[PDB]
């Protein structure tokens, strides 16, 4: 069961006539919030996090490579540039350009089918946020590259919390507003009104699922034992506290958000179910064993 | 490896010496498990004559427990008071290994002991050799085991454990059985959904395109 | 419901009860399911009837 | 739980201001000693009544509570203190989690088995494992 | 001024003391605190409200 | 994908109990040299099998079982509701005019 | 068991007639049968829906409706002095008996359930026996009596296939 393309691995493929249809139409004119879904590879991810660990404390960065299928920017590769940069403040002078219009013609050739969908850069432990400069950045990479998202990592608060830090943004075009608040600026920028989030998901294949599941296991107090259902009682609680506020703005509207909202509350309550059948056959396997 | 050393200078003692070493043996601190040590040919041996009593000994010593000796007081030597506290400690692993959560009143009755001080210091001692891993409770009066180091076994309880053995892979193979029926179940009535919804889609796109004529 | 407290009227005391959420909410919750449950019962019965176009004449 | 009847070697070899009393009615290597066996008694324990407690430490009794008191509000030992009934409460484990270790130490045992018994006949174990896999 | 001085001690003293119990006798609190029950009530009043 | 993985480690744990009842039965039957150390701690193995059959784990689980399952009421009724939403939004163009 | 499967065909019986009226013995089994398993609101339309002449024929279909009230007030001596006081045919002979013991069982778990502290001659009319046979024997069953002040103190008395269908159901 490999050789037909399934619906995981149908995301694989690059049409150029659907693509250039895309940009020639550019619906994103129009709607300013036109793009809300960002799919990204796994081997994106793992190299882009081995390139943030291994600078160490120093940012690092990089050009993504993918599309954009409606709104959603489905990006397949990531990519290291060779710059110098200190804890804070980078330049990528001429160095980055010099491998970054060579890389592509080299990738042109090997199979690499892709153009350029965005950047990633890592922020090494002060948040995941788009800063005052990388705000006008966006700005003036959106406004002539218009099919394109900002990546901001946390290298050291996913290598101490053991959560990926990863944030997409998009920026609103200057003109375009809807006294700053004390609780929205804090875990984002001073222009938190002139940028947005967008929701991140992560996509595979087939065979790197097979490899996945014969690489390692063992796991038997370390997963098949682990207090599930109970790790994340507080994300649970954050996820039915705002599902309430999600119903009532669905209401309200009544008197559309309400397929989101349960969706969103579909989605907790299969995950409790799942870990209350790994309850379930953990106690069908030692408990009651030996009456 | 100290019954290690204990039977290689047991190897071609025999006699009065033997015993002596035997009785040496039994009160030695941190040996609490006399497996290798009755499995010696010349042990065995010491069954004829008059000296079976030690063999009786080491027989209690290695399965047996503390109310089999005060059962047989009679017959059996006397021992030094290191010997009552290993006989002692055996006998509190053999109750733990049955049952995960001791009452007080059992071992109290079991044991022979006057009151509760002792009783908790001797279960103390017996903790602090490493033996088991336990809580005491006052409140409840119930010792609340979780690791207990197996004593010896005969050639007869082998039946015993291949049978739980055997019972545990039957009990994981029933469990495998279940998950994949549950998940081919899981799978069909997926599957039969989508070839519902399917369904209804071909039927509404028939209509439409019947309906612009 | 000022006070949340009993009154024992042999020996004169009044005591404090504290309420338990557990039992609390499963019991509103299961309230509230068999209202739900009901009000679906009858509206699709309703449903059906106006689709059959039932009147007094 | 090291008492005050071989801790004798030790006094002896103390020099005459780090022996001196604070004048609480006992010496400081008995403030020691009886700091340490409170501390080690909350570990092989769940709860104790203040009456067996007045063993271990010596004690008249009620200055066991004291001590016990003392312990705690500074961040050395957990565990509330009942006075109506005189017991003292160490640390209790609620279920689920001993579950979990309870299967961390089986699952280390059976692991720990299949090592040593591969590690004594290779040769058996191999047949075994490729008679197994076929 | 040393009728509120006289008062902020006994009310530390009784925080201090109250941390690590969970049910105690009020008596057992009158020793410490070196005044009668009555008192010691109102105290404990007056800091639980 | 939540079932698999629990069914790949119940199997390799099974074969490792299947090794190990392989080779007490190997070491009953005299084939490889008995050895006086393995079957003890494989005693000690089998008398943990057992693990906390205490009245406590057992409210508990119940307790936890209770919690989960009106969870999963509360969640059904939240996506009948959207079922039923759907239906009177459809059925309110059809049959019934404004 | 045999009750239900006997409630069940009188039941048909009555239901299918010449004329609506069927035998007095199975009115009476029905009757009697109805009062057994404590369902008075029954009885008592079966009771209301007799004919006047059958009814007023047969005098046992009249003592079982005297004892059926003597149910409805829940007046449990008169429930045991009823019951006694006239003498009955064979056809209901072998369920009144049952009725009997049933209520006697009725009355011990009302009994246990509800009083705290009952007089022993208020206990002993509730059971309908004599005060010192039921002392004993509450005496061995476990509930403390009181000599002198005569008092009675009785003391109170395959999950983974659902799982998955409902995984099933919500997923959609």
């Amino acid at each position: 069961n490999m050789q037909e393309a399934q619906s995981i691995d149908e995301i694989y493929k690059y049409d150029k006539k659907q693509q250039q249809e895309i940009l020639a139409a550019k619906p994103w004119t129009k709607d300013h919030h036109y793009f809300k879904y960002c799919k990204i590879s796994a081997l994106a991810l793992l190299k882009m996090v081995m390139h943030a660990r291994s600078g160490g404390n120093l940012a690092v960065m990089g050009l993504m490579l993918g599309k954009v299928d409606g709104e959603t920017m489905i990006i397949m590769d990531s990519f290291a540039l060779p710059v110098e940069g200190t804890e804070t403040r980078v330049n990528a002078q001429a160095a980055a350009y010099e491998y970054m219009a060579a890389y592509i013609e080299n990738a042109k050739q090997v199979g690499r089918l892709e153009n350029a969908i965005g950047w990633y850069h890592s922020h090494p432990g002060y948040g995941c946020w788009l800063s005052g400069i990388n705000v006008s950045t966006q700005m003036l990479n959106q406004q002539f590259q218009e099919p394109f998202v900002a990546v901001v990592i946390d290298p050291t608060r996913t290598i101490s919390a053991g959560k990926v830090n990863l944030g997409a943004f998009r920026t609103y075009p200057k003109g375009y507003k809807p006294t700053i608040p004390l609780n929205k600026i804090e875990d984002f920028g001073v222009h938190c009104k002139q940028y947005y989030a967008l929701e991140v998901s992560y996509f595979k294949s087939s065979l790197d699922r097979k490899l996945l599941e014969l690489l390692w296991n063992k796991y038997w107090v370390n997963t098949l034992s682990s207090s599930s259902l109970l790790t994340n009682a507080d994300y649970t609680t954050g996820q039915v506290f705002d599902l309430s506020e999600k119903l009532e703005q669905s209401e309200a509207q009544l008197g559309d958000k309400l397929a989101k909202a349960t969706r969103d509350s579909c989605k907790t309550t299969i995950e409790a179910i799942h870990g209350l059948m790994s309850q379930v056959i953990k106690d069908k396997l030692f408990n009651q064993i030996n009456i | 490896n100290l019954l290690e050393q204990f039977i290689l200078l047991a190897k071609g003692t025999s006699g009065s010496a033997l015993t002596a070493l035997i009785s040496q043996v039994l009160e030695a601190p941190g040996v609490y498990v006399f497996g290798e040590l009755l499995e010696l040919a010349n042990v065995q041996e010491l069954a004829e004559g008059a000296n079976a009593a030690y063999l009786q000994l080491l027989n209690l010593f290695a399965y047996g427990t503390y109310p089999d000796y005060i059962a047989n007081k009679e017959s059996l030597p006397e021992l030094s008071t290191a010997q009552q506290n290993k006989l002692k400690h055996l006998t509190i692993v053999s109750l733990a290994s049955r049952m995960k959560c001791i009452p007080y009143s059992v071992l109290l009755k079991d044991l022979e002991m006057r009151n509760l001080r002792e009783l908790e210091d001797l279960i103390i001692e017996a903790v602090y050799t490493d033996i088991i891993q336990g809580k005491l409770d006052q409140r409840n009066q119930l010792l609340e085991v979780d690791f207990c180091i197996g004593r010896d076994i005969r050639k007869k309880d082998i039946n015993n454990i291949v049978k739980t053995l055997h019972e545990w892979c039957d009990g994981c193979e029933a469990v495998l059985l279940g998950i994949e029926q549950q998940v081919l179940r899981a799978n069909q009535y997926k599957e039969n959904h989508n070839r519902t919804q399917q369904q209804v889609e071909a039927e509404v796109t028939n209509i439409k395109k019947t309906l612009k004529a | 419901g000022l006070i949340s407290a009993r009154v024992d009227s042999h020996s004169k005391i009044l005591y404090a009860r504290d309420v338990d959420q557990r039992s609390t909410t499963f019991e509103k919750s299961l309230l509230m399911g068999k209202e739900f449950q009901r009000r679906a019962k009858a509206m699709m019965l309703r449903a059906a009837v106006l689709r059959n176009q039932i009147h007094v004449k | 739980i090291i008492r005050g009847n071989q801790l004798q070697e030790f006094a002896a070899m103390l020099m005459p201001h780090q022996k001196a009393t604070t004048a609480d009615g006992s010496s400081i290597l008995d403030r020691a000693v009886i700091e340490h066996n409170l501390l080690s008694a909350s570990k092989l324990y769940n709860n104790i009544t203040f009456e067996e407690l007045g063993a271990l430490l010596e004690i008249p009794a009620a200055k066991a509570e004291k001590i016990a008191s003392q312990m705690i509000t500074e961040g050395r030992m957990n565990g509330f203190i009942d006075q109506i009934d005189g017991i003292v409460h160490f640390e209790t484990r609620e279920a689920l989690p001993t579950w979990d270790k309870q299967i961390q130490s089986l699952c280390f045992q059976v692991n720990n088995l299949l090592e040593k018994i591969s590690q004594t006949a290779p040769e058996w174990t191999a047949q075994a494992m490729e008679a197994q896999m076929a | 001024h040393i009728e509120e001085l006289l008062r902020n001690i006994r009310t530390q003293v009784l925080i201090k003391l109250i941390k690590p119990y969970t049910r105690i006798h009020i008596p057992f609190i009158s020793k410490e605190l070196n005044i009668d029950v009555a008192d010691v009530e109102s105290l404990l009043v007056q800091c639980i409200l | 994908e939540h079932l698999i993985a629990q069914h790949s480690a119940i199997k390799m744990l099974h074969s490792r109990v299947k090794l190990i009842l392989e080779y007490v039965k190997a070491s009953e039957a005299g084939e490889v040299p008995f050895n006086h150390e393995i079957l003890r701690e494989a005693y000690a193995l089998c008398h943990c099998l057992p693990v906390l059959s205490t009245d406590k784990f057992k409210t508990d689980f119940y307790d936890q079982c209770n919690d989960v399952g009106l969870m999963a009421y509360l969640g059904t009724i939240t996506k009948t509701c959207n079922t039923m939403n759907q239906f009177v939004n459809k059925f309110n163009v059809l049959y019934d005019r404004q | 068991f045999s009750f239900k499967k006997l409630l069940d065909q009188c039941e048909n019986q009555e239901l299918e007639a010449p004329g609506g009226i069927a035998t007095p013995p199975v009115y009476g089994q029905l009757l009697a049968l109805y009062l057994l398993h404590n369902d008075m609101n029954n009885a008592r339309y079966l009771w209301k829906r007799i004919p006047p002449a059958i009814k007023s024929a047969n005098s046992e279909l009249g003592g079982i409706w005297s004892v059926g009230q003597r149910i409805w007030q829940r007046d449990f001596p008169g429930i045991y002095t009823t019951i006694n006081a006239h003498q009955w045919s064979e056809t209901v002979q072998p369920i009144m008996e049952a009725l009997r013991d049933a209520t006697r069982r009725r009355a011990f778990a009302l009994v246990s359930q509800a009083y705290t502290s009952i007089i022993a001659d208020d206990f002993a009319a509730f059971v309908g026996l004599p005060v010192e046979e039921a002392v004993k024997g509450i005496l061995e069953q476990g509930w403390q009596a009181d000599s002198t002040t005569r008092m009675v103190l009785p003391r109170k008395p395959q999950q983974l296939a659902r799982l998955t269908d409902y995984v099933a159901f919500l997923e959609n």
